[PDB]
């Protein structure tokens, strides 16, 4: 009969399983037998305690590496404002010790844990690679608590060498199963900030996890876009509870906040899942998150059910990741198809924004061909576009069983002039739908202001498969 | 850039 925790503050940890129901299940997947046992977690950040008396037992040096000083000890650097403490508080989410009369758990607190070193000085492109590409056929699991600025202005996202480590991983990594790329989406919600504008949460390699408030709301750090994937808990005000981890200097702390927490929750989620089938793919896991994850309670404005009947938010992707679900979906899962591409070019000719345009085309999806696609997982709008004003812009993309994804809100801080360049717009709203009809593409300005620009490209990437489906929830 | 979070 399964014991749940004794850790003093495992009390505390209201998201990992309560009566209430708001919680992300865990105990559930605990009691089949899924605690992490021989699955590896590394955090990207700033560097990891290893030393830390609810982390020295899990932590795994071959998931490790210092890249900033260039050595194989992520050891945090001590300072006064002790700002490298983030790793720590990341890491002890994923993977704190259980039943130590110390602080807290892990969601997976059999697993082992490694942390980078690589936010600690200049982060180059070759430091988010080598960050990014470390041991990937011993670590199965990496976790990003960062990103480009949120200030509500930037467009940014991996450059060569990191785009092709993401690559590199979900190809070769883990065996030829893919390296497991868990993100957080944001914490630009004040500045009106968008997560399509991040490059690294906006991938399909990365699973993008938003965060909600212990009462079931929106947090004020939140940004919304269609690439999220899942949420997990976070803080929210000073009424709701806050995340309970591993600090540095050897400490316990109750108030770890935004989405850098949102990240390790999900990637130990994940890590439970894995541990209930090692040969789970990097596309297998998304489908595992979008068949579980559970909208109910969480507050949004903007829900929506797609065309396969399931409900998604641009708050909060699919909802809720609810670890027994997942566990138990995991064990006798049927291993997905290979991925096809379908590359569509829309226009055939520049055409001016002005106030509004629409752009409408009829695909059939690689109809005929071996990259025929008739279950969509992720789209993209590759558009290429000059504008005089970037953040009055607000697109939309409507798939052929109408639903409207939002790429693009306006962006009250972005005065750029620089446009779009082939900006790879993601969503994961349509996912399992038909790509095969009229897709509609709306580009409006959201200001009063004569503004003005023309959309010179507009790809539509298509990628899925062509067998499988289940009914529509 | 690159932010914490
Ligand atoms: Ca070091
Ligand atoms: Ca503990
Ligand atoms: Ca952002
Ligand atoms: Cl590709
Ligand atoms: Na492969
Ligand atoms: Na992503
Ligand atoms: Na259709
Ligand atoms: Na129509």
């Amino acid at each position: 009969v399964y014991q749940e925790p004794t850790d003093p503050k495992f009390p505390q940890q209201w998201y990992l399983s309560g009566v209430t129901q708001r919680d992300l299940n865990v105990k559930a997947a605990w009691a089949q037998g899924y605690t992490g046992h021989g699955i590896v977690v590394s955090i990207l950040d700033d560097g990891i305690e290893k030393n830390h008396p609810d982390l020295a037992g899990n932590y795994d040096p071959g998931a490790s590496f210092d890249v900033n000083d260039q050595d194989p000890d992520p050891q945090p650097r001590y300072t006064q404002m002790n700002d490298n403490r983030h790793g720590t508080r990341c890491a002890g989410e994923v993977a704190a010790v259980a039943n130590n009369g110390v602080c807290g758990v892990g969601v997976a607190y059999n697993a082992r844990i490694g942390g980078v070193r690589m936010l600690d000085g200049e982060v180059t492109d070759a430091v988010e690679a080598r960050s990014l590409g470390l041991n990937p056929n011993h670590i199965h699991i990496y976790s990003a608590s960062w990103g480009p600025e949120d200030d509500g202005k930037t467009v940014d996202g991996p450059a060569r060498l990191a785009e092709e480590a993401f690559f590199r991983g979900v190809s070769q990594g883990r065996g030829g199963l893919g390296s497991i790329f868990v993100w957080a989406s944001g914490n630009g919600g004040r500045e009106h900030d968008s997560c399509n504008c991040d490059g690294y949460t906006n991938s399909i390699y990365t699973l993008s996890i938003s965060s909600a408030t212990q009462f079931g709301n929106v947090p004020w750090y939140s940004e919304a876009c269609s690439s999220t994937l899942a949420t997990t808990y976070s803080s929210g005000n000073q009424n709701e509870k806050q995340i309970v981890t591993t600090d540095l200097r050897q400490k316990c702390t109750e108030s770890h906040t935004g989405t850098s927490a949102s990240a390790p929750l999900a990637a130990g989620i994940i890590a439970l899942t894995l541990e209930a089938n090692k040969n789970l793919t990097w596309r297998d896991m998304q489908h595992l998150v979008v068949q579980t994850s559970k909208p109910a309670h969480l507050n949004a404005n903007d829900w929506a059910t797609n065309g396969v009947g399931r409900k998604v938010s641009h708050s909060y992707g699919y909802g809720l990741l609810d670890a027994g679900a997942m566990v138990a979906l995991a064990q006798n899962w049927t291993t997905v198809a290979p991925q096809r591409k379908c590359i569509i070019d829309i226009l055939t000719e520049p055409k001016d924004i002005g106030k509004r345009l629409e752009v409408r085309k009829t695909v059939t999806a690689c109809l005929g061909e071996p990259n025929h696609i008739t279950r969509l997982e992720h789209a993209q709008a590759r558009l290429t576009l000059s504008y005089n004003r970037r953040g009055d812009l607000a697109i939309h993309l409507v798939s052929p069983m109408g639903t409207r994804s939002t790429l693009l809100a306006a962006r009250p801080h972005d005065y750029s002039a620089d446009g779009f360049n082939d900006w790879a717009f993601m969503t994961t709203h349509s996912w399992d739908e038909d790509p095969s009809g009229e897709w509609v593409l709306e580009i409006e300005n959201t200001s009063e202001a004569n503004n003005y620009g023309t959309l010179t490209k507009f790809t539509l990437v298509l990628y899925g498969t062509a067998s499988g489906s289940l009914v529509p929830r | 850039x690159r932010v914490k979070g």
